[PDB]
């Protein structure tokens, strides 16, 4: 056996009958409206047919041995799958799409390859395989952007094909609008048929014009139809595109928004020239340290789980250091590795004050700290990157000097990330845990009898 | 009948659709009879009996539909033939619709244009559509075509106008004469309001001052399509955008920091059983968007009595019931995860939604010794424990995607505060388990 | 005085003074450009320039007379204003406005009014007027695409004005794609002049084309940066108009979302069809009143105080029949409007049951409420409008028969919209006056009694 | 060493190697496909060359001299900083755009400039410089409109290199699409060779046509697929420039569609006329004075030590007359300023009520308030800007008779900024400082006996 849908197999199938339904879709009006390109290879073309519809035989055979998600869990027997492909329109659809029409090559002739259009009702594969695919590839904005633009030029050759077969039907040459006449030997050539076709659906589709105008009635409806399909159809792929564009730099537009709503707040307040260039040089920094996307809000709606495993493995190196992490009973970590906050300090910020109420610990992810004397100047000692502090002021302790306030100042040089842990989250993960308490208790005991 | 509802009701959603296609032939042929040379004496019974059709129409609309509509005024007020007609007398409506049936006989057809003043009845046809039509973007899409055509339609009819006021082909920028009138003035309308160009250029000075207006009008026009066909398709894909933002984002932070690609394939794994099944990310901010009765109703609907059916929670007030529906969160579970770990402390109890879950114990584990179907409930003896002295008895396995509520621990105490006598129900209930 | 600049006489002259504005930011190069309308109306373009030269005076009264808020007080002083004017940049830019340059039409001839390009430099007071009907217009998305048709026309006027000029200074008719022979009688006409050029600029301007094409290099340079520009002016014109579309559909598509996810949500679990009826119509209901948006996040933005005021206003009807408010001192009326909230209810929603302790008492402003027994369908007494219930669960009384719980069922009739006030609330507003808490506890006792 | 990227040398030596980038990204395609170009002032692009490599060379020495920010710190190690950039991606496009290939005039001649396309690969460096003046220019949406018509004028500067290049291959005058002949003296010069290729690719760039139509299948193919790169990637920019010219007033677009929202309540409401003209006169004095967007939503994406002191040096001059800090310690402000919430009251509001809870300090920002008797009619001295009121209820004290309520009423004579600042806030604030509070006491029980 049973192919799984979220496997590498399913998918390396919906590429490969992606590939005939392409196939189709572009060559089989291609060869019903150019006569002469499905004169001149038509022996490639049956051969590619062949293929084609073998392919599409091995797609509803695959079809009835793909497995459905029935309350959770993938099904595996046989019979179940074959009736729930089967009660589908998709099976609908591929019966319709495999009834042999090709019997009709020998009633209408081989110059009527438009017979297998049924062929085309296996779009259904084509838009499954697009969105799988952009799931899986890492530039999915990218893909998206690729398979618009692909729709735009299998839309363009559509009309094309349009625009050459209704040449065809009013008459090769008998006036100027049609495509000229075949025994011309610059516009008899199937080349030179095809790419004036294209030309004229590319400049009509665009809504430019600069094509010699409709003669006929039929001509002139064509036209205003064809200007219609390209300003509600074709227009609307391209602001597609320019949306997929707009989306690929959306965090990017509402990082410099913020910035330019900032700056206008500080351009109307008279802020002094200093502050606004500290101001730019904290975006700056967010900007070329990378740091302008928060995990909160990309993660919001992942569960506690993978939010979980996800963070550990961000985190892993710097909740190494952590002594109440990985050195106590250590089923702490899943518990707080949620409920820690990320913060960035610029240098010479004081992140917590003596005499300052202290409702949050800060576990260092990186960054120079110091705890400073009074004045400032002179560091008592320096903490590094998995150092954690303000864990005394932040819990009920023995002997409590001050109490629930903080006993040191701590600034820090140069930027810092630290892992904000506030007072209520870590009573939470510390009330049904009693070791991770004593031992953080007797840590704070060490410091503040000293 | 006698009195109908005009909010639902089919039979006046097609008696609207009647008066709206009245509308729409009083408004697409008034410019072309106006314009054209298509009301010649030969069929000019075939406009006047269509006119009068229409007329007939709209008579039926102001008298026997728009009367029986039933309304509120903090009631349902179906008093046929009292002031539910009244009603409609004193609305805007009933003036618009007797304004758009002004007689004017004196053959002109511009004397019909109070006709297109019945617009009204087109805004709640359209509305009524935007409500009894699932996929409502496809008959946005098709009205912002037809105001597309009917602007093509209005400037062919102006060009023709300008054609005859000059004479038919005294200049290469007026319609010729040759073939089909409409036919050839819409494709001016289309080479124009689309600002595609390519026409021949005007000479005089009344043809260049229509080319320049008709190119203005054509420029705002282009733009008012191409702005509304954006806001159709970003609508109709906002919740399909968003889901591919969100996603992304999160792919591409997990790339950032280079996280394994088991951990990435569970993530994207979630992320399309999510929005394949519950059709949103976040069920929450549904929730939190609707009235607080609404979100309760919809909490009891869906698991009042899958709640109900266990024995801790029998015995206790309602309302406590209600607020913990109100609060518990639906989470699903991706295949083999582990719901719970035998050396894990218990916090929170879990009712499937949907999905199986398996309890393993025995030698070494690996042997479900129970599996729980849609509807079961276990990790509710956490949930008696005060202080975290509580821990999973075996570890257990979600086989397959299961979706299953959560009450964890400090929110059924946040609830057990407000009620006291639950508070002391859930006590002794823990101190007899 | 001293003129507000709040006032409707501010606005009025910043209209009449927009005029001037206007006529010669048109005018003054459109005579400067095209001789033949300077000079065949030269009488008329004198008194008009007279005419805003002295409106342009009274203008540079006015702003001595405009009183600026210093301390949240208009300022009456004359002296004070008159500085405060001319510390303004725009005191200069009046001055530079108002420079006699038509003294050098003694010097320069008739044919040169572009001496009176400095009048341009008004161009703020017409700025500001508009500014200022963007904030009072009752249809700010009309004037919103008046304002920019308006701009429109004035480039494309200037650029018009432009192309006359360059074919002047290269010489009429000398090739194909400057103005023709201005000697030729039909070309010469001074409304075809304006006209074509107004029309070879809007083709310029908007990106159309059907211009002859240029044949000197400096045409050529021309053309391809007036191109620029209309690349420019069409991408404004798009923007500006797809953006108005959004902000006419943003409540449709906003609420429209809600309900696609309402109903996705409905369908993924296994709400009953009973209750996806009572959604999706109470959810219609909603909309065809028009009152979706809840009065607590679209009031939050003008203040507090104004807020209690707005709700008296809007809910006069409503508050003045209820027992509780303008009972006879009708001063808690104001306080207590901002702290209540709304909440609307689909018919038999059953507000209140028996056995559940009360979180807040409702005041109906709005349908009729029965009191319903156990079988749900008798009714014991209906509540009218302004009427009120759940009064005896959070209120104590020191005898109760029942243990802090509800005595009666009230079942909603015909879409109740009606306010709530919850026990907190309830405490809180019980606390400011003596009345209430006594008046409430006697008309709950005599309930609770029976 | 050592160069900080945040520092304004980094910016200036940005620009310094912006030049040569854009200089290479137009004039190397440009001698590239005209050869008049490059052969004509052979000297001035030989020399214009040697400049830009040596800037190249020196940006090199810069990318080895810029200090990374590795665990907070700036590094100036030397080593450290030739690894770091030695192992990026930057350092091998460098590399490869400073490869000598001007040794290959010699071989392939003087007329092969388009060797010298790979210095176009730091095109980065002119990147990251419209990355640091976007962030840093007062004028951020015109720089954005400027960057973007900028790479609009290289896109048809580009496309007119190639279509003139397209028409060297297949030869100048062989059909009527292609460049005409180049022996003809009017475009044989490298003038109109140039302007007529830039117009060319303005008309195919921008969806306009008006070119004379292709004859060859090759130009066909260019052209439809040059009408494409215009509809899709020019139309892209086009968008995005849109968006942003419409979105320029981005906090106007906010504020003005929250007016059009509570009008749209006021009439459909039907409000009363005078309150109506009210909230219109509230939102007039908002737009006036520019005070529409709040500080909290615009700097809640600010760390708090950045909204703390940025809000130090917003206020400072009426900060620096508040009575309890600045005088005492001058540490008290640095304590405390971002619980105070900046509120607007309209002129005769009354912000205090006669003997009411009181729970906020209400420190004038700026305004006339007067303290009133319980009349109505008479007022007492007027409070100026900097002083408090209110402070009697938020703190009470025993022995004191009606502490907890307020001792006088105060209306705002006019429009008054004032920061309301909580209860607990202040407590907060003051068990820090007690010299501030006891001379907040001393005050407060001397206007609290009389
Ligand atoms: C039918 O499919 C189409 C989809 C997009 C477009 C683009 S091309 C362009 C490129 C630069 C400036 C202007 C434009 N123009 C006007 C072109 N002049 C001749 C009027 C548009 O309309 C563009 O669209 C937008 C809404 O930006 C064209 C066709
Ligand atoms: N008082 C004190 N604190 C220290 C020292 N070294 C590290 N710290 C940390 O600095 C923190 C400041 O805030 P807390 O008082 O909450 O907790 C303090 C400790 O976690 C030290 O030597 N003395
Ligand atoms: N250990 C164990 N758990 C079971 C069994 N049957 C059902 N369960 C459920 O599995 C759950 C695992 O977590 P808990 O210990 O909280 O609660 C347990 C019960 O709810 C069983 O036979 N043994
Ligand atoms: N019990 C009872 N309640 C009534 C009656 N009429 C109105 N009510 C209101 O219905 C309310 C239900 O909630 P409460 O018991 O708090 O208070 C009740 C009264 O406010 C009545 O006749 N009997
Ligand atoms: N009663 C009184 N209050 C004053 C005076 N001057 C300033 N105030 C302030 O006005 C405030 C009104 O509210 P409070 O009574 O809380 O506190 C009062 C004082 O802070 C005065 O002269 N008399």
């Amino acid at each position: 056996v049973v192919i799984d849908p979220s496997g590498n197999t399913y998918y390396n199938w919906l590429f490969c009958i992606t590939l005939p339904v392409m196939y189709n879709w572009t060559m089989v009006i291609a060869r019903a409206c150019f006569d002469e390109l499905q004169s001149d290879y038509l022996e490639y073309w049956l051969i590619l047919d062949y293929v084609s519809d073998i392919v599409y035989l091995i797609d509803m055979f695959v079809r009835t041995r793909t497995g459905y998600l029935e309350q959770g869990l993938l099904v595996k027997e046989e019979l179940k799958l074959i009736n729930k492909y089967k009660s589908n329109l998709q099976f609908k659809l591929d019966v319709l799409s495999l009834i042999p029409t090709d019997l009709l090559y020998f009633k209408l002739g081989w110059n009527y390859p438009e017979i297998r259009l049924n062929r085309l009702l296996r779009f259904s594969r084509m838009f499954e395989f697009f969105q799988r695919t952009e799931t899986r590839t890492n530039y999915p904005n990218i893909f998206r952007i690729s398979n618009l633009v692909m729709y735009i030029v299998i839309i363009i050759h559509w009309n094309a094909c349009v625009f050459y077969s209704i040449s065809k039907a009013i008459g090769f040459g008998n006036d100027t609008w049609v495509y000229p006449d075949i025994n011309d030997p610059e516009f008899g050539r199937l080349a030179r048929k095809y790419v004036y076709s294209l030309y004229w659906s590319t400049l009509t589709l665009t809504t430019i014009g600069e094509t010699p105008p409709p003669v006929r009635d039929s001509e002139y409806v064509f036209v205003v139809v064809d200007f219609l399909i390209g300003v509600l159809i074709f227009a609307t792929i391209v602001g597609n595109i320019g949306s997929m564009i707009s989306n690929m730099n959306a965090a990017r537009a509402e990082f410099q928004a913020r910035i330019d709503a900032i700056k206008q707040y500080m351009h109307f307040r008279n802020v002094s020239k200093d502050m606004e260039k500290r101001v730019i040089k904290w975006f700056d920094y967010l900007w070329t340290n990378k740091k302008t996307v928060d995990e909160k809000e990309v993660l919001k709606y992942l569960p506690d789980k993978l939010r979980a495993e996800i963070a550990i493995n961000v985190h892993l190196d710097t909740l190494k250091k952590v002594r109440i992490f990985a050195d106590c009973e250590a089923g702490l970590l899943v518990e707080l590795v949620l409920k820690l906050q990320p913060q960035v300090y610029s240098p010479g910020d004081y992140i917590c004050k003596k005499g300052d109420i202290g409702r949050e610990m800060y576990i260092i992810k990186e960054g120079k700290l110091a705890v400073v004397a009074d004045d400032g100047v002179t560091q008592f000692v320096v903490l590094s990157d998995g150092s954690y502090f303000g864990e005394i002021s932040i819990l009920n302790i023995k002997g409590s000097k001050a109490g629930n306030r903080r006993t040191a100042n701590i600034k820090s040089i140069g930027y810092s990330d630290l892992f904000c842990l506030s007072k209520d989250d870590l009573m939470e993960a510390l009330t049904e845990y009693p070791d991770a308490k004593t031992m953080l208790e007797e840590k704070g005991k060490q410091i503040l009898m000293k | 009948p006698q009195s109908i509802d005009p909010l639902t009701n089919l039979m006046y959603v097609l008696w609207l659709f009647f008066v709206v296609m009245a509308w729409n032939w009083n408004c697409w042929l008034i410019p072309v009879r106006w314009a054209f040379p298509y009301q010649t004496p030969d069929n000019i019974h075939h406009w006047l009996l269509m006119d009068y059709l229409c007329d007939l129409i709209y008579f039926l609309d102001i008298t026997v539909f728009q009367t029986r509509l039933q309304f509120v005024r903090g009631g349902d007020i179906i008093t046929d033939k009292k002031d539910m007609r009244n009603n409609y007398l004193k609305s805007r409506r009933f003036k618009m619709d007797l304004l758009s049936l002004l007689p004017l006989d004196f053959v002109n057809p511009l004397l019909r244009l109070p006709r297109c003043l019945k617009y009204m009845a087109f805004f709640e046809f359209n509305s009524r559509l935007e409500s009894i039509l699932s996929k409502a973007y496809v008959y946005r899409v098709i009205r912002t075509t037809a105001y597309l055509l009917y602007s093509l339609h209005l400037n062919s009819c102006l060009y023709y106008w300008a054609s005859a006021y000059q004479g038919l082909g005294s200049t290469h920028w007026v319609y010729d004469g040759v073939g089909n009138s409409y036919i050839r003035c819409y494709y001016f309308a289309v080479k124009t309001l689309i600002t595609i160009g390519g026409l021949p250029d005007p000479k005089t000075l009344f043809e260049i001052v229509f080319q320049l207006l008709n190119y203005f009008t054509g420029v705002f026009a282009f733009s008012v399509m191409i702005g509304q066909m954006r806001d159709v398709v970003g609508a109709a894909t906002a919740g399909q955008t968003y889901y591919r933002s969100c996603m992304d984002s999160t792919v591409k932070y997990m790339n950032f920091y280079k996280i394994p690609k088991s951990v990435q394939n569970r993530v994207k794994t979630w992320y399309e059983y999510t929005w394949h099944s519950q059709g949103m990310l976040d069920e929450s901010e549904l929730m939190v968007q609707l009235p607080d009765k609404m979100r309760l109703d919809l909490a009891i609907d869906v698991n009042y009595n899958i709640v109900s059916k266990v024995a801790l929670f029998q015995g206790c007030d309602r309302q406590m019931i209600f607020d913990m529906l109100k609060r518990l969160r639906s989470v699903v579970y991706l295949p083999n995860d582990y719901v719970c770990k035998k050396g894990e402390i218990g916090r929170e109890m879990y009712i499937i939604q949907a999905g199986q879950v398996q309890v393993l114990g025995g030698p070494d584990g690996k042997s479900v010794l129970v599996t729980l179907k849609a509807g079961s409930v276990f990790g509710e003896i956490s949930l008696l424990a005060v202080g975290g002295g509580n821990r999973r008895t075996a570890n257990v396995v979600a086989h397959g995607f299961t979706n299953l509520f959560i009450l964890d621990k400090k929110d059924l105490n946040e609830i057990l505060v407000h009620y006291p006598e639950s508070q002391k129900l859930l006590r002794k209930k823990a101190r007899r388990m």
